[PDB]
């Protein structure tokens, strides 16, 4: 509806925040989840060597 | 009785205490990790 009739370009860009402001949610709780994977699959062998244990 | 004699001539006299001295580096600072995980590379 942008540049014609309702949605008034603040009104749109009002809603441009809110698609961009919580994609940005998204990049917090992905990486909260990439958080709290590497500390599920972060269980444990080996420590990055590679060799005889 | 012949008997050697000395006069004092006195002034200059360097005085150096010499003491065991324990070397130590300028900058010792030891890397310690800020911050916790394993030590990729």
């Amino acid at each position: 509806l942008l540049g014609t009739q309702y949605i008034s370009k603040q009104e749109y860009d009002q809603a441009l925040a809110d698609a961009q402001q919580a994609n940005a949610a998204v990049t917090a709780a992905k990486a909260a989840v990439e958080t709290a994977r590497i500390n599920l699959a972060y269980t444990k062998v080996t420590s990055p060597i590679s060799g005889r244990i | 009785p012949a008997v050697g004699v000395v006069t004092v001539k006195t002034e200059p006299l360097q005085i150096t205490t010499e003491l065991p001295g324990r070397t130590s580096a300028y900058r010792i600072a030891e890397v310690r990790p800020q911050v916790s995980g394993i030590i990729l590379k």
